[PDB]
This record gives C-alpha cells, structure tokens and sequence, in this order.
C-alpha cells in the first residue's frame, strides 16, 4: 500500500562519484543531503558544498559555483576557516550503513557538492543525493 | 552529520569458564 | 495520513542501582555534623554483699565530627522557535535526562567517588576488613585463582550480631560462579534444572555491572587460557542501612538562566546538591585476591 | 527553516545513465520513485523493473534481478502483454520536470531499474532515483 | 555555621544474647 512518494518529497542525484550536478531546490523550502557508501572508505572525506545564482544569459540556467558560507549557532565552539558549509564523512563507515545531514539557512537558487581537496580518490566510492520536501510552487 | 543503519555480521560467539 | 500511537521504545540501559540499601538522608544547609561515640567504658565492677563503696570505671568518647556534601550543576541552550514546532516535547526529555544523569552519576560517585568534591565512595576509603581468596599451588607454580570455597569462608565468616548484610558483585562473578562444575562432572550450585537464574530476590545475590569485575570482561581468568590477575575486587558484603549513608538536600532543579537568554536562543542551568560518607565501617567487609 | 530531512526519506541511486543499483528496502515500508532527464529525448522510453532475493551465501546482499509481475487495478483496459510490470516515459519530457511512480505492491528485499532492450540508447539521458518512507527498526 | 542533623553511628557491638532464651521469672526480696 505504499504511497506514490516521488511526488511528496522527491529527489535527484548530487554526486555519483565521479561528477558534481546542480539541483534546483528554489520551487522547495526545505532539503537535505543523504550520503551513501559503495566501497570501505581509507580515510575522512571532506565535502564542500556550493550554492549557485541564475545565470544572467537565462533564469533557469546555472552559473558560478559559489562556495556556502557556514552558520554557526550558540553551541558551536569550533568554527571553521571564517565559516564555510562543510561536511565529512568520518571513517569507519562500511556499505549499507548511510548518512545524512543538512545546511542551517538556505542562500540561492540550486546546491551542489564537490569532494573537498584530498577525498577524491575516496569521494570516488561515495555516492550523494539530495531530497526536498514541502514544496508548494 | 549523523546516521544509523543496522545489517551487522550476528556472528555469535563462546564463553566457555571452566575451572 | 499516517497514525500515530503513544509507544516509545528506549534502549537505554541505566545501571544496577544501589542508592536504596545505603541510609538516606534528607538534610538542610551544608556542614553537617553527628556523633560517633567510640565505645561504652566499662562503668560497674560487679559487688559483694557487704561492702558501701563502689570503684569507677573508664568512660568513652563521643567525637562529634561532621560531614560535607558536593554539588552538581550544568548548562544547556535551545533555539525558541525550533521548541514551539516539531511536536515531540523535547523540553521534558531534557529534564528527564538531566535527572537520569545527575542520578548516575550520584551512583558512581557513591563507589568511586575520589575524594576531592568527590562523594568519597567506600571503594576508594579501603577501610573496610577486606578478605582474599588464597592461590593455589597448580604443578608447582602458585598461581592465583578462586573456587568457591572463598565465597564460602567469605560469606559465612560475617559477625551476625550486625545484622542481614547484603553482598554485590558484577554479574561476571555470577556467571564464573555458575560455570563452576565437581570432579565427577555435575555443577556445584542450586542444580534448578535449567532453572538457577538469577532470582537474587531479597537473599545474598546482587548484580551490578557498573562495577569492576575480576573477569577482565570475559574469558580473562579462570578461562581455559590464562589465570587471573592478583589484588583485584571481587565483591562487597555489608549492612548498607548502618553501613554507608547517602545524604541529599535539593533535588535536580532547573532554571531559565536570565542573561544569556535572547528572543532568538534559550540559555537554562540545572543543580543539586547531594553526598555521602561511611558510617562504621567495621560492618561490612570486602572480597579480593 | 529546512528540517535535517535525511534521517527521513533517504534516497539512492538506481540508475545513473548507465549503470543499474540494487536498493535495499527492507526496514523501509513504502518507496516511490523520480525520474530525470538531462538532455532532449529522442522517443518514448520503457524501463524494466526487477527484484531481488538474498542469495543464499550472504542475507544482506541481493541475489538475481528476478522480473517483477505487473498488478491491476480495478477498471483496467489493457494488461502488458507478458504481465511483468514496466514504467514508460513519453517523448517531450524536458529536463526540468521530474517525473513520479510507484509499484502497488512489492515483492522482495532489493528493487532494480534496468534499460528496456531498444530503448537503451536514450538511457544515457535518464537517471532514476529511489526514496523511501518507513523506518520500523 | 555548622549544621546539625539528627543521627548519630554507634559502630559497638554487645554480643549474641542468650537471656532470652532461659525461663524469665521476676522476683522481689532476696532468698527465693
């Protein structure tokens, strides 16, 4: 009896290993990122996140990557280089075992991730998706 | 930054106290 | 529309507790202090029928001495919005496990609680007459071990006269005890078909995993691979109600810290206020290698 | 305000282009489904959806990709010609407008989209992924 | 200031008695 769940709360692919993608997310007002692992990881793998703009040549087309800036909040005590959204995936995270997380405060239209320098080679065994919700157009 | 999942090896295991 | 019950599964093992053998105490302002007369002189001699004159006796002390208490106290913040939405109180679940903590941690404190704002926990005070089980010369080596005729000299050899002292372990010991079996290959221990298990109602058997074990976990000593280690606890066997005392003055209160606290973020700070002490320590008595 | 909504609804790959992913769904109790294209399309395009068992050697990995048999509902007019239940895609599906399924009634513990012969072509073009609703464990 | 509590530790020990158990009888002036 499961529900037709693609509509009410979709998803797309944000990073299948080799390549990052833009995902719009401005017809939504809340999203996350889910990660998951195909192969044992060697290391912690570092990923940046990227909010983009829309390209002035079209509305709907993407343009720069700009980087997120990090949001702290009052129990942080351990910011980051001036603050920029940054996540890691730690080791000692085998197949079929997932994660997830989110950004505080949405800025832009679209996101997307990239493997943050030195986890490439480990941002090859990890795939990234991202999934909306509350949409109302 | 956080996740669960389940799936371990059960993999039982032995106690044995003798004397 | 999904449905919505009012179960919730916890999987949230506390510990085995002991805060209800030891003397409770509810008390006021810090500092306390009590008596704790040293013996009863011998006053009288005795008299024969004759004489009208007596001959005195030596008398006691009382050594009024006194005892202080520590606290406890923690922080925690909440965004203000975030608590109005997303059903699920989490406002309550933070009281409910910030008393959970502050009783934990109360029990730990009580056993080992080292001294210095510490609640000095009778581990840690030694002062009790502790007994050791003795080695055992296997192929000429001596090496430690323990059979259960420790227990058996450990237990029996109580003075009475204090009264029903109760006696913990960890659960280790239960289990080694229980996997101790005769020459001719039958166990030694209750023989309930299947049934021993750990009853441990009221009578001289109580678990506490939050204490040391002399196993090293498991398979560490007494395995079929190698013995135990010497000088390690085994068990603890004394009338807690006269033994050792808890003393509480405040329960766990909380607070919305004033000044720190925004129309955006929540700043709050609980406390209690809660120690202990050893009452005569000649009551009880311990168990080791 | 977007809640941390990868601890719910956690998607993963299927199909990317040109390679098929085995999705497990057992904890989970309903799944959807979102399909993407990233370029124009040529024609139509059916996919083959496929199910899996735990082979017998290991209980947490999936076994063949085993046929999944087509269900109807009440007031039905047609019924695939060998009953084995497939999604179609019709042409003119521009890249900016995902598309949504579900299969009525599952059957197995891993779910699977393959590229139906013919229409492989234009697969390079799809990527279909896969969210799911429960947790129950 | 100090505070006082109400308990006091005894930490002596009598014996086991054994009055209990022989016949108890009161009496009065000597030579029953």
């Amino acid at each position: 009896m499961n529900f037709n769940v693609g509509v009410d709360f979709p998803s797309f692919i944000a990073w299948d290993g080799e390549e990052s993608f833009p995902v719009k997310v401005d017809g939504f007002n809340q999203f996350g990122f889910t990660f998951k692992t195909i192969a044992a990881l060697t290391a912690a793998t570092t990923f940046n996140i990227f909010y983009h703009e829309p390209s002035d040549a079209d509305p709907c087309v993407p343009g720069p990557a700009i980087r997120v800036p990090e949001v702290p909040f009052c129990d942080t005590v351990l910011l980051s280089e001036d603050g920029l959204a940054a996540v890691t995936l730690p080791e000692t995270v085998t197949p079929d075992s997932f994660c997830a997380g989110t950004v505080p405060c949405m800025n832009g239209q679209w996101i997307s991730i990239a493997p943050a320098t030195g986890s490439e080679t480990n941002a090859a065994n990890v795939q990234i998706t991202v999934t909306m919700k509350g949409a109302t157009r | 930054m956080d996740c669960r999942n389940l799936c371990g090896a059960a993999a039982p295991s032995r106690l044995v106290q003798p004397g | 529309t999904p449905q919505v019950l009012a179960l919730e599964v916890d999987c949230n093992i506390e510990c085995a507790s002991l805060l209800d053998l030891y003397g409770q105490i509810e008390v006021s302002r810090s500092t306390f202090t009590y008596m704790k007369i040293a013996d009863y002189g011998q006053l009288g001699e005795y008299t024969c029928d004759a004489k009208c004159d007596a001959e005195f006796g030596e008398p006691g002390n009382i050594r009024h001495l006194e005892g202080k208490t520590y606290d406890y106290r923690g922080v925690f913040c909440f965004n203000r919005k975030n608590l109005q939405e997303a059903n699920y109180d989490f406002l309550s679940f933070m009281i409910g496990a910030a008393q959970r903590s502050h009783r934990i941690n109360r029990n730990q404190a009580l056993m080992i609680g080292k001294g210095v704002n510490e609640p000095k926990g009778w581990l840690t005070e030694n002062c009790f007459p502790v007994f050791q089980t003795l080695p055992v010369d296997v192929n000429g080596t001596s090496t430690p071990a323990f059979l259960a005729q420790d227990w058996r000299r450990f237990v029996t050899s109580f003075p009475a006269e204090y009264g029903e002292a109760r006696s913990v372990m960890h659960q280790n010991v239960f289990g080694y005890l229980a996997a101790m079996v005769d020459a001719n290959g039958r166990f030694l221990f209750g023989d309930g078909d299947l049934t021993f298990t750990p009853d441990l109602v009221r009578e001289r058997i109580r678990i506490s995993n939050c204490l040391p074990d002399p196993t090293e976990g498991n398979t560490k000593g007494g395995t079929g691979q190698d013995a135990f280690a010497a000088g390690s606890f085994v068990a603890a066997q004394a009338a807690w109600k006269t033994a050792f005392y808890a003393v509480e003055k405040r329960p766990m209160f909380f607070e919305q810290y004033e000044g720190g606290s925004s129309a955006w973020c929540v700043k709050y700070q609980f406390g209690a206020e809660d120690g202990g002490f050893v009452g005569c320590c000649e009551h009880g008595r311990i168990l080791q290698i």
